[PDB]
C-alpha cells in the first residue's frame, strides 16, 4: 500500500488574515504582494495533485473488458474483478478498503477542491487494467490487445523465472487451489486487521492536523490587546489602533507563510511517492520484472492493482 | 532491411516536422524560465513598498526626519525586506531540490536507455525499446526512443502440448498454432510458422495428465536419412 | 444557460448527454469545450473507447508485421 496524493485545499490571504475589515485591508496593502504568491503556490499544489493520479492511472488507449463466461484454467478472480451486483462498480477487496478508512467544515477563507476525477472513474480505471492484464496478459502495453489463454499465459511466465511449462501443465490443479486460498486468506487477513492501511491514515491525519492548527492561530493576542479586531477597531482610537492591527497582520502572515512551506515540503514528498507508484505500476503490472524485491518478496508472477481512497494496493 | 530504413528515416523526418512545426512541445523547459524570472521580478518589485512606514525609499527618511525615529522606520523597512528575502531563497532551495530530482532521472534514463538496451517496460517509450538518441536544449536533454510496435494480427487455434506415441512434447520455445486443418510451431511475436519436428520440441512424460492437448503427427529427421 | 456542477455553478455553457475526451477541465468529472450553433458544451468524462478482446479457452492472435516509431521525451 503505498499512497498517490492528498486532499485538494487551497485558503484565501485577504479574507483569512483580517476579513471583513476595510481599514485592515489598507494596512495590508502596503505589504507588497504577500497575499498573491501563497495563492500562487496552493493553486500548483492542487494541480500537481490532480497530475498525480491522472498519471498513474491513466495508462490505457481503450477501456477493456472480460468475457461473460469465467473460464480460466480454474483460477478464480471472483473477489477482485467488478461487481454489477454492487451499486458502485467495486471489487469486493475494493469495498473493504473503502470501508476500513474513516474520515472543510471551517469556512474562515479555507476551502476544498474535489479531485478532477471521481472514484467510479478510478475504479473503472482499475477494472479495464486488470481485464486486460487477464485476458491480453502483457502485450497490450505494447501495442494492440492480443488474446490468449490463461493456463499459457502463465507457462510463459513459468518460463520467464527459469523454470519449464511442463513443471505448471502438470500441477495446475495444485496451483489454481493454492492461488484461490491465497486470496481469501488475504481477504480475510485485511478484512480482519484495523491496522493495515496506517500509510494512508497518516496523511488524513497530518493534514487534519495542520489545517486545525492554522485555524487554532487565529486566538493568539500576539503581543496586542486582544486577538478581536472589531473590539480592537471599537475600542481604541485609530492613531493606536494601526499600531496595535499591525502586529496581528504581521504574526497571522507569519503563520499562513509557516502553513505553505509545510504543505510544499510534503506535497514534494507525495509526489515522490505518486513516481513511485507510477513506476511499479507500470512494471509490476503492465509485465514482469527482473529486478529482486521490487515487485514482492521472492520470485515475481504478476500484479494485480486495486483503488482506495488517496492510493493505490499492489497484489503481487 | 530496406523497409526497416525507410520507416526509420521516414520517422525522423516525421518528429522533425512535428518539432518545427508546433511550438508547444517544450513546457517542460519553458516553465522553469518562466518560474525563475517570475520569482526574481517578484523579488525586486518588492523593494519598492512602505512596509508601515512613511516612504519605500529610505534616502527621503533619512534626508527629511531625524535619527531617533528615522531608526525605527528604517528598522521597519530591513525587517520587511529580511523577510521577503528569507521568502526567496526558500522558494529556490525547493525549486533547487526539485531540479535535482528530475536530474537524477535524467541521467540513468541517459545511463540505461542510451548506453544499453533496457528490458524496464514502459520506460525508455512505448512497446518494445530498441535504442535512444540524445540532443541537447537549453537547460536540458531531448530524447529519441527508438521502439517496437507489432501491426497486424490474426486468428489461431492452439494446444499447451501434443502426443505422438503416448508422450506429451512442448515447444522449445514458441507457441503451436493451426490454421484450421494442419499444426505448426511459431516464435510468439512475429508469425512464420515451422513443420513441428524433434529440433523444436522436448518430452516429458505420459501425455495424459495436460488439460487439452490435441495429437498430431510431429516429424522426425533421421528415419529419412536413414532409409537410404 | 445554468448549470449546477458539483464544483460549483456554471453559466454561460449547456449541458450535453454525451461524452467526449477532455479538452479543459472542470471538476468532479466534468469538462468543457467549443464544439463546431458555434457555442460551449459542458459534459462528462469519457474514459476512452469501450473495447472487449473475443477471449476464448483455445485462441490466441499472433502479429504478423511490425511498425518502428521514434517517440521523442
Ligand atoms: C470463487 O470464489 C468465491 C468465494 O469468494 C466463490 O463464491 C462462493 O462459492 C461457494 C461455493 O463455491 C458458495 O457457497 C458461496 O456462497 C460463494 N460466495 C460468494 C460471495 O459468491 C465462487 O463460487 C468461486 N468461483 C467459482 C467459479 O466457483
Ligand atoms: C493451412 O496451411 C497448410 C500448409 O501450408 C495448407 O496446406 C497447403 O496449402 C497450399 C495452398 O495454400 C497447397 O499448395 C499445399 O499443397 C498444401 N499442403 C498441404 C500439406 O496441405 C492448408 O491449405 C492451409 N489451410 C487453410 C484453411 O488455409
Ligand atoms: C489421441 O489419439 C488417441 C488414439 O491414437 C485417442 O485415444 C483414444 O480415445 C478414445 C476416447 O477417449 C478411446 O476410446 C480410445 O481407446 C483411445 N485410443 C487409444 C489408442 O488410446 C485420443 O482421443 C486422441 N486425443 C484426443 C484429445 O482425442
Ligand atoms: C508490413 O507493413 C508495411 C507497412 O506498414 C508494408 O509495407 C507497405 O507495402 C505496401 C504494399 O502492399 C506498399 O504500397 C507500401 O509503400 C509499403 N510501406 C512502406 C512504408 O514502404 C508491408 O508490405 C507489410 N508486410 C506484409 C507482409 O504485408
Ligand atoms: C478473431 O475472432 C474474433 C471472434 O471470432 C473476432 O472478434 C476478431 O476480430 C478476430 N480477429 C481478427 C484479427 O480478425
Ligand atoms: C473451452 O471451453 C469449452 C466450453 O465452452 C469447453 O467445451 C472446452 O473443452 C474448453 N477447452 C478445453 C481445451 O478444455
Ligand atoms: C438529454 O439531455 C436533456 C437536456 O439536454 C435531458 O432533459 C434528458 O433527460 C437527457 N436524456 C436522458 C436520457 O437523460
Amino acid at each position: 500500500i503505498l499512497p498517490v496524493s492528498m486532499t485538494k485545499t487551497s485558503v484565501d490571504c485577504t479574507m483569512y488574515i483580517c476579513g471583513d475589515s476595510t481599514e485592515c485591508s489598507n494596512l495590508l496593502l502596503q505589504y507588497g504582494s504577500f497575499c498573491t504568491q501563497l495563492n500562487r503556490a496552493l493553486t500548483g499544489i492542487a494541480v500537481e495533485q490532480d497530475k498525480n493520479t491522472q498519471e498513474v492511472f491513466a495508462q490505457v488507449k481503450q477501456i477493456y473488458k472480460t468475457p461473460p463466461i469465467k473460464d480460466f484454467g480454474g483460477f478464480n478472480f471472483s473477489q477482485i474483478l467488478p461487481d454489477p451486483s454492487k451499486p458502485s462498480k467495486r471489487s469486493f477487496i475494493e469495498d473493504l478498503l473503502f470501508n476500513k478508512v474513516t474520515l472543510a467544515q471551517k469556512f474562515n477563507g479555507l476551502t476544498v477542491l474535489p479531485p478532477l476525477l471521481t472514484d467510479e472513474m478510478i475504479a473503472q480505471y482499475t477494472s479495464a487494467l486488470l481485464a486486460g492484464t487477464i485476458t491480453s496478459g502483457w502485450t497490450f502495453g505494447a501495442g494492440a490487445a492480443l488474446q490468449i489463454p490463461f493456463a499459457m499465459q502463465m507457462a510463459y511466465r513459468f518460463n520467464g523465472i527459469g523454470v519449464t511449462q511442463n513443471v505448471l501443465y502438470e500441477n495446475q490443479k495444485l496451483i489454481a487451489n493454492q492461488f484461490n486460498s491465497a486470496i481469501g486468506k488475504i481477504q480475510d487477513s485485511l478484512s480482519s486487521t484495523a491496522s493495515a492501511l496506517g500509510k494512508l491514515q497518516d496523511v488524513v491525519n497530518q493534514n487534519a492536523q495542520a489545517l486545525n492548527t492554522l485555524v487554532k492561530q487565529l486566538s493568539s493576542n500576539f503581543g496586542a490587546i486582544s486577538s478581536v479586531l472589531n473590539d480592537i477597531l471599537s475600542r481604541l482610537d485609530p492613531p493606536e489602533a494601526e499600531v496595535q492591527i499591525d502586529r496581528l497582520i504581521t504574526g497571522r502572515l507569519q503563520s499562513l507563510q509557516t502553513y505553505v512551506t509545510q504543505q510544499l515540503i510534503r506535497a514534494a514528498e507525495i509526489r515522490a511517492s505518486a513516481n513511485l507508484a507510477a513506476t511499479k505500476m507500470s512494471e509490476c503490472v503492465l509485465g514482469q520484472s527482473k529486478r529482486v524485491d521490487f515487485c514482492g518478496k521472492g520470485y515475481h508472477l504478476m500484479s494485480f492493482p486495486q483503488s482506495a481512497p488517496h492510493g493505490v494496493v499492489f497484489l503481487h | 532491411q530496406k523497409l526497416i530504413a525507410n520507416q526509420f528515416n521516414s520517422a525522423i523526418g516525421k518528429i522533425q516536422d512535428s518539432l518545427s512545426s508546433t511550438a508547444s512541445a517544450l513546457g517542460k523547459l519553458q516553465d522553469v524560465v518562466n518560474q525563475n524570472a517570475q520569482a526574481l521580478n517578484t523579488l525586486v518589485k518588492q523593494l519598492s513598498s512602505n512596509f508601515g512606514a512613511i516612504s519605500s525609499v529610505l534616502n527621503d527618511i533619512l534626508s527629511r526626519l531625524d535619527p531617533p525615529e528615522a531608526e525605527v522606520q528604517i528598522d521597519r523597512l530591513i525587517t520587511g525586506r529580511l523577510q521577503s528575502l528569507q521568502t526567496y531563497v526558500t522558494q529556490q532551495l525547493i525549486r533547487a531540490a526539485e531540479i535535482r530530482a528530475s536530474a537524477n532521472l535524467a541521467a540513468t534514463k541517459m545511463s540505461e536507455c542510451v548506453l544499453g538496451q533496457s528490458k524496464r517496460v514502459d520506460f525508455c517509450g512505448k512497446g518494445y525499446h530498441l535504442m535512444s538518441f540524445p540532443q541537447s536544449a537549453p537547460h536540458g536533454v531531448v530524447f529519441l526512443h527508438v521502439t517496437y510496435v507489432p501491426a497486424q494480427e490474426k486468428n489461431f487455434t492452439t494446444a499447451p502440448a501434443i502426443c505422438h506415441d503416448g508422450k506429451a512434447h512442448f515447444p522449445r520455445e514458441g507457441v503451436f498454432v493451426s490454421n484450421g486443418t494442419h499444426w505448426f510451431v511459431t516464435q510468439r511475436n512475429f508469425y512464420e510458422p515451422q513443420i513441428i519436428t524433434t529440433d523444436n520440441t522436448f518430452v516429458s512424460g505420459n501425455c495424459d495428465v495436460v488439460i487439452g492437448i490435441v495429437n498430431n503427427t510431429v516429424y522426425d529427421p533421421l528415419q529419412p536419412e536413414l532409409d537410404s | 444557460n445554468v448549470f449546477q456542477t458539483r464544483a460549483g455553478c456554471l453559466i454561460g455553457a449547456e449541458h450535453v448527454n454525451n461524452s467526449y475526451e477532455c479538452d479543459i477541465p472542470i471538476g468532479a468529472g466534468i469538462c468543457a469545450s467549443y464544439q463546431t450553433s458555434q457555442s460551449i458544451i459542458a459534459y462528462t468524462m469519457s474514459l476512452g473507447a469501450e473495447n472487449s478482446v473475443a477471449y476464448s479457452n483455445n485462441s490466441i492472435a499472433i502479429p504478423t508485421n511490425f511498425t518502428i516509431s521514434v517517440t521523442t521525451e
